């Protein structure tokens, strides 16, 4: 079945940067829509970004537009999220998701 | 039900008898045509089964008659071609539990 | 509240939602189907549709480079699988990147008279074609719109519109209490049926006959479908409790219609039908009751009616005919289906359905699903 694994999370100061990765297996990644979703403590789950199977079509939540960039390398079966100009509001577990399945997550903390 | 379309016809002529439903009814109902001939009495003419109607005729009809129904399934027709003086009778339609009053069909020997 | 009265149609011609597809947006009429899991639109002209989605006119449309064939109970279609942006005008004020199949060939799918030109499969990932890994519309919406994994339907077209609430329950669409039945399997909305009663009289059947091979809640099925054995028992019970002295055999199969003259209605000649469903506490059940107004359907001043129940090979299907009497909650997050009294479900100022409970399950097995 569908396998997803996120990495690149850490603890940074406000204004910091992080590069998240998601490794995928068990399905044809090069034919799948990919999404980043986040879960912050004490708040509901929040959509971050979506990328079409070939990488040309991208959408972003208003709260992350201009700061974050979603990308994918289909040959390497990996999805990315470049997180720049980080703020405390961005503290959350970030998940990589497709067709109802998520990865174990990657914790991001912004002091 | 009330049969219509009968009357005086010359030998070799045609007539179309019609029959319509009255009161509560089931559409495309099983039906029967029977005639009362002077001297001979009651004679079966045709049967159409309910719904997808399989039609059957008496030995004397010899491919001359075509018993049929309307699009709604509440009206019935009996097309009679190449009429003979022996076809002179009162024709009755019998539609699922009911009977009409009869229609007189007179075929002339002279004309 | 934004999603209140966002559906059009009835059980016969189907309930459909307006959707804006592509860039610049193209408006389509989409059938709401809880019995399938694919989002598909007409992509070429067809004799029984006035509009189709033209992928050449969309600047955001992308092809996956492969086909898909989807077969239903009545009908089938073959289409190219792609991706594009979609907005639901009545409810959401943002676009979503979803998988979309564009139909180029169909067999008994787009029928004459229908007002819809696409289908919205609202069931689980398990039923998605070519595979479960093809993200369903509702899975895209839950993730991208930040909504709870719940949707609800209020069908208001019984006799002579409605609401699809994506993300929740609207309290103005029901009265009284919501009764919940567990979802037994996540493919179709499979629930557990315990008993059927016609005119207060229970059928002489084992509770397993009702879940042979499954009992499902499907908005894309017109009629109430019953496994042949259940169907024969219901016909026998309906005929016995009816004021119509005798029935023609073709009425039960749909080959003959029951026609009343003058302005006369049929509903006072037929009994009520009750379906018992297991509550979330397995020791209890509730029953959903439908009056003749829901299963005796309109089609010399004649008004003709068809039997709104059909036999099935291996499934009990709670069609749009039954759903027309209730506010139905598809609570995917809590693995349950909810039923409530719908104020809009009334013909000539009278209720066409009832909901009652609780009842004891002691006289029945702890599991009726074979
Ligand atoms: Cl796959």
């Amino acid at each position: 079945q569908v396998q997803l694994q996120e990495s690149g999370g850490g603890l940074v100061q406000p204004g910091g940067s992080l590069r998240l990765s998601c490794a995928a297996s068990g399905f044809t990644f090069s034919s799948a829509i990919m999404t980043w979703v986040r879960q912050a403590p004490g708040k509901g789950r929040e959509w971050v970004s979506t990328i079409g199977s070939d990488g040309s079509i991208t959408t972003y939540a208003d709260s992350v537009k201009g700061r974050f960039t979603i990308s994918r390398d289909n040959a390497r079966n990996t999805l990315y999220l470049q997180m720049n100009s980080l703020k405390p509001e961005d503290t959350a577990v970030y998940y990589c998701t497709s067709a109802g399945r998520r990865g174990p997550g990657t914790q991001v903390t912004v002091s | 039900l009330q049969e219509s379309g009968g009357g005086l016809v010359q030998a070799g002529g045609s007539l179309r008898l019609s029959c319509a439903a009255s009161g509560f009814t089931f559409s495309r109902a099983a039906m029967r045509w029977v005639r009362r001939a002077p001297e001979r009495g009651l004679e079966w003419v045709a049967n159409i089964n309910a719904g997808d109607g399989s039609a059957s005729y008496a030995d004397f009809v010899k491919g001359r008659f075509t018993a049929s129904r309307d699009k709604a399934g509440n009206r019935l027709y009996l097309q009679m071609d190449n009429l003979r003086p022996n076809d002179t009778a009162v024709y009755y339609c019998i539609y699922n539990g009911h009977r009409g009053q009869g229609t007189q069909v007179t075929v002339s020997s002279h004309h | 509240l934004a999603m209140v009265d966002n559906l059009q149609g009835d059980s016969g011609r189907g309930y459909y939602l307006e959707m804006l597809i592509g860039t610049p947006p193209q408006k389509l009429q989409i059938l709401v189907d809880t019995g399938s899991s694919n989002f598909a639109v007409a992509g070429t002209p067809h004799s029984y549709i006035d509009t189709y989605f033209d992928t050449e006119r969309s600047s955001t449309y992308r092809s996956k480079g492969f086909d898909v064939t989807v077969k239903y109970t009545q009908g089938s279609w073959t289409g190219f699988v792609g991706e594009d942006l979609v907005t639901i005008p009545k409810g959401f004020n943002t676009s979503f990147l979803v998988n979309i199949a564009t139909i180029f060939e169909s067999e008994n799918f787009f029928l004459p008279g229908i007002k819809w030109n696409g289908i919205l499969g609202l069931a689980y990932a398990t039923l998605a074609k070519p595979s479960s890994s093809l993200e369903t519309f509702f899975d895209s919406l839950v993730t991208q719109a930040n909504i709870p994994n719940v949707f609800s339907m209020q069908m208001c077209g019984a006799g002579l519109g409605g609401s699809l609430v994506l993300g929740g329950i609207e309290p103005s669409l029901y009265k009284g209490d919501i009764w919940y039945t567990p979802i037994k399997e996540e493919w179709y909305y499979q629930i557990e049926i315990l008993k059927l009663e016609i005119g207060g009289q229970s059928l002489n059947l084992d509770c397993r006959e009702y879940n042979a091979d499954k009992a499902i809640v499907d908005s894309g099925t017109t009629l109430l479908r019953l496994p042949q054995k259940v169907f024969d028992a219901v016909v026998e019970a309906v005929a016995r409790a009816s004021l119509i002295p005798a029935f023609s055999d073709g009425f039960w199969t749909g080959s003959q219609l029951a026609c009343w003259t003058n302005s006369e209605t049929p509903w006072s000649y037929f009994p009520k039908i009750s379906i018992y469903l297991r509550d979330e506490n397995s020791s209890r059940s509730f029953r959903i009751t439908i009056l003749p107004q829901l299963y005796i359907q309109p089609m010399l001043n004649y008004e003709c009616y068809r039997f709104g129940i059909s036999p099935s090979t291996n499934a009990l299907v709670i069609g749009a005919t039954v759903m027309e009497g209730f506010y139905v909650i598809f609570d995917r997050a809590q693995k349950r289906v909810g039923f409530a009294a719908s104020p809009c479900a009334e013909i000539a100022g009278a209720a066409v359905s009832e909901i009652s409970g609780p009842f004891s399950t002691e006289d029945v097995a702890s599991n009726c699903v074979p």
